[PDB]
């Protein structure tokens, strides 16, 4: 999910 | 934990964590089709989401949650956070919705395809904030509440603990405003009751977005709702 | 014109205006059995909710068009907050009717979300974890009636109900910090109940044109307001 | 509407 990655950056 | 900040430190962190107000890829020389508004508001919501994520990370207590919980809270509340942000910046614009400094719409092109009702409800919400003189310090608190409350069910009772601290923060503002205890907590109720209507507008806009079916990230947010 | 009440006059009037807890037909379960049993229970509860609404102080002071609007917008919220209240003391179970106690398992017999079922279980779990009082419940049900469909007198009544709800907290000996924190936790739950209603409303509108169960004349007219 | 008569 794109949402999961942005929170991990 | 980190949630030891006084109510005034809480206000400062939220005020400084505010996302910017983005612009629209809007062309006033071009007319407004049903798909023009559909395309404009979609791209604007999509570019706002990446700011909302980084804003959410700067909300006191949101970092303490797991990745799965942060995904869930943002998947349930993101359209409420855009909407109350929309309602907030449309306050000084009676009869109009200020989607962006260049994208100021009224109840004429708002009908441009499905559902106007939300539009008037957003106007009435903006009119509600206007009549009661919503202050920026009170807006940043409510927006935080939406992020934490909308998905508290949709361990972590510290979410309730942070929610309790935001409530304490809210009445702290109103007490330093000449508001009597009666005027204080009934004001608090008027604000929290508006969050019910924003939930309603969001659910209505949510199911509408699923019917008219964009951004890849926006599609990841739609799959959470149903 | 009953805006002069004290809080306990507001509380006792709301407690005395409570509709009864109706019984189901309950047969001692398919998707047609549940949706049929909940439909008939819902339709019979609607006629009591109407007479209860007339007995909410301030509701009769509104015009017929406004009374129709407030009820058409909040009627499922009111049923769900009642459902959630009378399910408190059945953890993990939903007490639709005293003879119709359902849990999450048969709650999956409907294509409509069990997430709505588990959301109702979560809401009743939150009521149980904070010892929600009946006097507070009737205040919250009144707020749903007057707030959900608001888009003055109704704002003066909601304020008065808020003061009423806080009178309850006051008595006794919870501190103001936990008195308006308790008020905040209560009202934020109304945001969830509105969510469960919209989610549940969109599924009832599905089984409307899907011909799953013969609905009620009165129940379809509430659904024409949500379309 | 049925809701009308029930409210009167
Ligand atoms: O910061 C924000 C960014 C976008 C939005 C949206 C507002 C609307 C909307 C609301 C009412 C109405 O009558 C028309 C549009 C959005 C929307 C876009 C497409 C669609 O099919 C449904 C809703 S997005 C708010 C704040
Ligand atoms: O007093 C009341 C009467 C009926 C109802 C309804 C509950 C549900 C439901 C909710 C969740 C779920 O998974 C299945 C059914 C109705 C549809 S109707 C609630 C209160």
């Amino acid at each position: 999910k794109i949402l999961h990655r942005l929170l991990q950056d | 934990l980190a949630l030891s900040l006084t109510a005034d430190q809480m206000v400062s962190a939220l005020l400084d964590a505010e996302p910017p107000i983005l612009y629209s890829e809007y062309d006033p020389t071009r007319p407004f089709s049903e798909a023009s508004m559909m395309g404009l508001l979609t791209n604007l919501a999509d570019r706002e989401l990446v700011h909302m994520i980084n804003w959410a990370k700067r909300v006191p207590g949101f970092v303490d949650l797991t990745l799965h919980d942060q995904v869930h809270l943002l998947e349930c509340a993101w359209l409420e956070i855009l909407m109350i942000g929309l309602v907030w910046r449309s306050m000084e614009h009676p009869g109009k919705l200020l989607f962006a400094p260049n994208l100021l719409l009224d109840r004429n092109q708002g009908k441009c395809e499905g559902m106007v009702e939300i539009f008037d409800m957003l106007l009435a919400t903006s009119s509600r904030f206007r009549m009661m003189n919503l202050q920026g310090e009170e807006f940043v608190c409510l927006k935080s509440i939406i992020l934490l409350n909308s998905g508290v069910y949709t361990e972590k009772d510290h979410i309730h603990r942070v929610l309790d601290k935001i409530t304490d923060t809210l009445i702290h503002l109103m007490a330093k405003a000449g508001l009597t205890l009666q005027q204080q907590h009934q004001r608090l109720a008027q604000l929290l009751l508006i969050l019910s209507h924003i939930r309603h507008m969001s659910n209505k806009g949510m199911e509408h977005l699923y019917s008219m079916k964009l951004s890849d990230l926006l599609l990841e947010m739609l799959d959470a709702h149903r």
